[PDB]
């Protein structure tokens, strides 16, 4: 019966093996697919590919069930699970011996991740993640700030003056309260006089002088 | 597929038009549609503005036992080109356009030629910046003259910008390694040929399977472009070690590194070595592709052996720098420990000695001898390869050497040229011909003989396949003091089993050699994807020699000549190059033709590759 | 892992007086928390 | 190393002609300026409602040549002063 | 994941790659 | 997939084999209606790659021979009529020999191979083409009179039935299940009408011959269907769901079918009645049949004839000839019965 199964499963994913509760998880899936846990049985297929880093089982069997149920009375514990999940894709577990800085590699995962976490705020205000959707949320815009600024930096060497004077002016409208634009300021200034465009290399002088310590 | 039947067809008979027809069987799926429009252009190229296919028709035999097919086809005469007139919204580039336009009067009309003309319009605007022209060419047909003139309609549109410049799929590769291989700069007019020369600069670079262009337009505005790049990284680089005990050796190990890519920074480095009862070996490699950021490079490498005799240990350190887009220079300075014990000896070896002022005893092994000099090395390099790991078109030639400075003890010279050239065989690339050559020669200054140990060698599948590594040459001559291993030895050496000087098998290298072969690389449509996509083999005829400078064989008249380079050993056969994702893998068979006496073969060769 | 909780807090930046600056985004805009809720090795994520 | 270190070529900011920059005249719209010019690769974000046309081109082994293109338009929309500085000072 | 391992006079060796 | 069984029988009269002879290579696997034909005591064959030759009916022996193959592809059977022999092509050629001798007398273009039996109406000669259009020429020169245009589905190597003729007029169709008649002297169409229709017609074949009895004409439908139809209206009598595009005959007012699996049939002329039938050559690929002293004859592809007894189907005898096997069909005329093999050897049986 399912009730032993599933106890299975629960006593070995609470303190056991990841492959038997796996297993064990499987059988239900196969075994009764129409059974009254099977969504607390995907729930847990889910949570434990997790849990494995089966990172592409994840998404797809959060996408079947959003699909069945898009009206859950709890999706937002899945969307949440889900921004916990494209997370885990950005920063690569060999980098972590050496300290290595991931803020040149590809953000595009970090722009997924924050679009599922803001929808997650947005649409639960009283959910119980708000605090940790927040700390993440500041995080990746400090990523994507620190994106930003890499690639100024790189142009700015090479004497791209153009592009070096657009990248900021993105960087000013779309990251305004992060680090990473305060340290990008400095370099629009000599943008603006290696090309001679004094008018905005005063004013930006004036920006750097009202924001400093 | 019983027969093919034209009807009405006299200008060409069934087999000349035929030959060109692929459907030549069941379940065709309507593939003859490839061969109607093959058709078409046979006549279209051939100045019959007139030809239309006007039916077809497929007919089955009672029960399916077999297929007719037959065309109609309907001829005209033969046309030729009255004359071009362009005209419409050209950006003042006229001469450019009359220049390609203009033809040659009486020329066949040829849809293809017309075809070939709007696409080196299109290329040409955009190499101004004119992203997306709209050229229409049109004929009239002229039946009074059997002429054809011409009218296209172009028109170049506006110049476009690029706005920004992002990437996709560099998920361990340091985002700064693939701006570097750009050439077109934001904030710039998007000339077409710049990005063309991106996408294949990131495949010189060898650290992607695949490089995908596009330029989307920008939804905000009409006159800007958004250019993505989108690669799919590979593993690059392995790491290995190993140890093992028995009473035939103790305790031995082995370990290393290498990788092309470090940590996703672009540097290449490798750490490799080995530990054993006899013989000690490490080497440290560290190279920066980019130093500066016009892309000046630095590296070197330090290493250390021993053997229980000799010992040696050495370092280098090289600078190089690009003079245009498809050469660069390389230059740099080192250091070599060599010292030497125990020496056996030899012929050559102590002709060299001699000749650096030595004189040991005859047949006297108790002997040692070191020196330790200072070298300037340098070379010239020239790739203009399309691909990184299977190049299909270019070539690459490699020549470098190295020269003694006042203060050393040595004083020689050498000289090596390692190229390759690679020619497509078809039209897609199945079939491919590979060349390869390598030639060499070095020798002493001022009355000096090169050191033994700088001799070339040949064998093994970096040279000539078939034969035993370091094997092609001329073999050791050993002298008849005294030696304990007579009970253990050679018989020229022993002072008690020979009592004169003769020869043995002991390979001692030479001062120059010649070595070329030459491959046809096959499809493997006979293995499936998994294996088939990273693996090619070819055919191949290899030859080479290598033979000695400065052999006295007035002196030795009882032996046979190293200085003839005549005798030219040559062999043939099949290799397979396999790019594992645990490294690439490679072996071949190979069977000798002409040998001497000592060329012992080696018909079957396995080894890791990672070459070329 | 627990890193993503040491971000530094991040603030507005102010304009000096007689310049105006950029219009920003109305993207990656965060709503005011509350401080309602767990972080780090305090949060259960099990399925409820 | 400076004299012989290949450099390949650098482009910057948008591409403007004699041809063009004559047809800019007082009373014109930035729509028709646009149109006649091509949307502008630089503007000064800080309030100002201006417009800069930036020509650089810097060849490998040659030297840095701009010609600089500044319009001033009013809180209107109305072109009020055109800039013109042929060379680097 | 990729890799190559064993034990075998007693011999041993291992590979990683990236 | 299925097996040919071969019933014995005896060889009853042991069939006068009077000659056989070698004309040429024969058909091989390029299948057409080939047949040959006997006239003025005179049998008349060709090879199809071009050499036609012209053999004394008595012993098989050769009076006159022409070779057209400068591969002339001949095909659609050899039509001798009139004082002219007719021979098509698949090159879209229509070579018209005298019958007292065989050189050409002229050839023109008919659009298409005629892959069919010409036939000869009141001084015109009616070709069928591949491509759906059917051509009267003048016997005199081969000018066209005029013409008609059919179309088709690209299905099936089913070439047009040979004309048939009464009343002024032709019944023709093609492999779209349609009957027409067309008046001779213009080319005019008078009616037409279908025979069957089913969505399995895709793949399956609709029709190649027409038969005039007693005012009324015959035509079968591959898939299926047999009908009765007038000949003043595209008016059908009485319909069988049963039918084949083989060729038949009409005697007795018995209708002598072969089917689409070899089975023999014998129906009435006044319904869809069946008197017997004959399973025994299932699956073992007939010609059509001819009715010869008295018994139907059929061949095989093993090489084999039968006597079949007109009456309730008992065989007569079997004799191997030629293990080539046949294709086309036998001629009975002047009271003597023909078979060509597949391959190029003429018999006397």
């Amino acid at each position: 019966p399912p009730n032993e199964i599933y106890a299975t499963a629960q006593q070995k994913l609470q303190d056991g093996n990841w492959r038997q509760a796996i297993t064990q998880l499987e059988a239900l899936d196969n075994r009764y697919p129409f059974g009254p846990y099977s969504q607390q049985v995907q729930l847990d297929l889910i949570y434990a590919y997790y849990k494995n880093a089966d990172l592409p089982l994840a998404q797809a069997a959060i996408d079947r069930f959003i699909r069945l149920n898009p009206t859950h009375p709890n999706i937002d514990y899945v969307m949440y699970m889900r921004g916990l999940t494209n997370m885990a894709l950005d920063d690569s577990a060999l980098q972590g011996f050496f300290g290595v800085d991931r803020s040149d590699r590809d953000p595009q995962h970090a722009r997924a991740a924050f679009s599922d976490f803001s929808k997650l705020v947005r649409g639960y205000p009283n959910s119980q993640y708000t605090t940790d959707a927040t700390k993440r949320l500041v995080f990746l815009k400090d990523r994507l700030a620190k994106y930003e600024y890499s690639v100024a930096e790189y142009y700015t060497e090479r004497g791209a003056w153009v592009a070096v004077v657009n990248r900021v002016e993105g960087m000013l409208r779309d990251y305004p309260d992060t680090q990473a634009t305060r340290d990008a300021l400095p370099l629009m200034e000599n943008a603006y006089r290696q090309m001679q465009m004094n008018a905005q290399a005063e004013k930006v002088a004036k920006i750097i002088a009202a924001n400093s310590s | 597929i019983q027969q093919i039947n034209i009807v009405g067809n006299h200008a060409f008979t069934t087999d000349e038009l035929i030959s060109h027809f692929q459907l030549r069987r069941k379940y065709q799926k309507q593939k003859l549609a490839g061969d109607l429009e093959t058709l078409r252009s046979y006549y279209l190229d051939r100045g019959y503005a007139r030809f239309n296919i006007d039916s077809t028709q497929v007919s089955l035999t009672p029960d399916k036992k077999g297929i007719y097919v037959t065309v109609n086809i309907t001829e005209g005469d033969q046309y030729k080109l009255s004359g071009v007139e362009v005209s419409g919204n050209l950006a003042g580039h006229s001469a450019e356009i009359e220049q390609l336009t203009k033809i040659e009067p009486g020329e066949l009309y040829n849809g293809t030629k017309v075809t070939k003309m709007e696409d080196d319009i299109k290329k040409l605007l955009g190499r101004y910046g004119y992203a997306y022209p709209r050229v229409q060419s049109m004929p009239e047909i002229n039946d009074a003259d059997k002429t054809v003139k011409l009218r296209v309609n172009v028109d170049a549109g506006n110049r476009f910008y690029v706005r920004k410049i992002r990437f996709e799929g560099n998920d361990t590769s340091k985002d700064a390694v693939l701006r570097r291989e750009m050439r077109q700069m934001e904030g710039a007019w998007l000339g077409s040929d710049l990005v063309d020369q991106g996408k294949e600069r990131l495949n010189r670079l060898g650290f992607f399977e695949t490089v995908d262009t596009d330029t989307q337009r920008v939804p905000g505005s009409p006159d800007q472009v958004d250019v993505v790049y989108k690669v799919k990284e590979r593993n690059t680089g392995c790491f290995n070690f190993g140890i093992g005990y028995g009473t035939e050796s103790g305790v031995s190990f082995q370990a290393g590194v290498q990788q092309d890519n470090w940590l996703g920074t672009g540097y290449a480095v490798g750490i490799n070595g080995t530990k054993n009862d006899y013989q000690t070996y490490a080497e440290l490699s560290v190279t920066n592709p980019y130093f500066t950021v016009d892309g000046v490079s630095l590296g070197g490498r330090l290493f250390y052996n021993d053997f229980q005799t000799n010992k040696s240990y050495g370092t280098d350190v090289t600078l190089g720098f690009p003079i245009n887009e498809y050469n660069s220079l390389r230059a740099g300075l080192g250091y070599v420990h060599n010292s030497l014990s125990n020496m056996q000896p030899q012929v050559a070896m102590w002709r060299y000695l001699y000749s650096m002022g030595e004189h040991p005893s005859t047949s006297d092994q108790d002997n040692s001898f070191k020196t330790d000099d200072f070298t300037f090395n340098y070379g010239w390099t020239y790739n203009k390869l399309d691909r990184g790991y299977f190049p299909t078109d270019g070539s690459r030639v490699n020549l470098t050497g190295k020269v003694t400075i006042p203060g050393s003890d040595n004083e020689y010279y050498k000289v090596t040229l390692d190229t390759a050239t690679y020619v497509p065989i078809d039209d897609d690339h199945k079939w491919v011909v590979l060349g390869r050559t390598r030639w060499g020669y070095g020798d002493g200054l001022g009355g000096k003989e090169m050191p033994f140990y700088e001799n070339f060698y040949a064998g093994g599948s970096s040279t000539v396949r078939g034969f035993q590594s370091n094997t092609i040459g001329p073999k050791a001559v050993y002298f008849p003091q005294a030696s304990n291993y007579d009970p253990y030895d050679y018989e020229c050496a022993t002072q008690d089993g020979a009592k004169d000087l003769c020869k043995s098998d002991d390979a001692v290298g030479g001062n120059a050699m010649a070595v070329a072969s030459l491959e046809f690389i096959t499809p493997t449509p006979f293995i499936s994807d998994k294996y088939a996509n990273s693996v090619r083999t070819s055919f191949f005829w290899d030859m080479g020699t290598v033979w000695d400078t400065n052999w006295d064989s007035s002196q030795y008249s009882g032996y046979p000549d190293y200085s003839d380079p005549s005798n030219i050993r040559m062999s043939a056969g099949i290799a397979l190059q396999w790019m594992s994702p645990l490294g690439p893998l490679v072996f071949s068979y190979a069977q000798p033709f002409k040998k001497y006496d000592g060329d012992k073969a080696e018909q079957f060769q396995f080894n890791i590759g990672k070459t070329w | 892992d627990e890193a993503y909780l040491e971000a530094a807090p991040l603030a507005e930046l102010h304009a000096p007086a007689g310049m105006i600056l950029p219009v920003t985004s109305g993207d990656y805009a965060i709503p005011v928390t509350n401080g309602s809720g767990a972080v780090g090795k305090a949060l259960d994520i099990r399925p409820p | 190393l400076e004299r012989v270190v290949y450099r390949p070529d650098i482009n910057q900011g948008n591409y403007l002609t004699a041809n063009d920059v004559s047809k800019i005249r007082v009373g014109m719209t930035q729509q028709q300026v646009a149109y006649a010019l091509g949307t502008p690769l630089m503007s000064d974000p800080f309030g100002t409602n201006t417009w800069f046309y930036v020509f650089r081109q810097q060849p490998g082994h040659e030297g840095v040549t701009q010609q600089t293109l500044t319009l001033t338009f009013n809180s209107s929309g109305v072109l009020t002063n055109i800039d013109n500085k042929p060379a680097l000072s | 994941d990729n890799v190559r391992f064993g034990l075998e006079a007693v011999n041993a060796n291992f590979r990683y790659c990236f | 997939v299925k097996m040919s069984p071969l019933p014995t029988v005896e060889n009853q009269f042991t069939p006068t084999t009077a000659w056989s002879t070698s004309v040429g290579s024969g058909i091989g696997n390029f299948y057409s209606n080939l047949h040959p034909a006997l006239a003025d005591n005179v049998v008349y064959a060709a090879d199809r790659a071009g050499l036609v030759k012209a053999l004394n009916a008595d012993d098989g022996k050769e009076i006159w021979s022409v070779s057209l193959a400068e591969p002339a592809l001949l095909s659609g059977g050899v039509t001798v009529s009139g004082g002219h022999v007719y021979i098509g092509s698949e090159k879209a050629q229509v070579y018209a020999l005298n019958t007292s001798d065989g050189t050409v007398a002229w050839q023109t273009k008919v659009a298409g191979e005629a892959l069919s039996r010409p036939v000869v109406s009141d001084g015109l000669v009616l070709i069928h083409t591949s491509n759906g259009q059917l051509q009267a020429l003048n016997e005199a020169d081969g000018a066209v009179k005029w013409t008609v245009n059919l179309d088709m589905p690209s299905l099936s190597l089913r070439g047009e039935s040979a004309p048939t003729t009464a009343f002024g007029a032709a019944v023709v169709g093609g492999d779209n299940g349609r009957v027409s008649a067309v008046l001779m002297e213009q080319g005019q169409m008078i009616w037409q009408q279908r025979i069957s229709q089913a969505t399995g017609s895709t793949e399956i074949d609709r029709l190649s011959t027409p038969v005039v009895v007693n005012g009324v004409v015959f035509a079968l439908a591959y898939n299926g269907n047999l009908t009765a139809l007038d000949l003043r209206s595209g008016q059908i009598m009485w319909k069988r769901e049963l039918g084949s595009v083989n060729d038949f005959i009409v005697d007795g007012n018995r209708i002598y079918l072969v089917d689409q699996n070899d089975r023999v049939m014998a129906l009435t002329i006044d319904g869809g009645v069946t008197l017997w039938t004959q399973s025994d050559l299932l699956h073992r690929l007939l010609t059509s049949p001819v009715l010869y002293n008295g018994n139907l004859v059929v061949g095989d592809s093993e090489g084999y004839l039968h006597w079949i007894n007109v009456e309730d189907g008992r065989f007569v005898a079997q004799q191997k000839v030629d293990s080539s096997g046949f294709q086309t069909e036998p001629v009975a005329a002047d009271g003597k019965l023909l078979i060509q093999a597949k391959d190029g050897t003429v018999y006397s049986i």
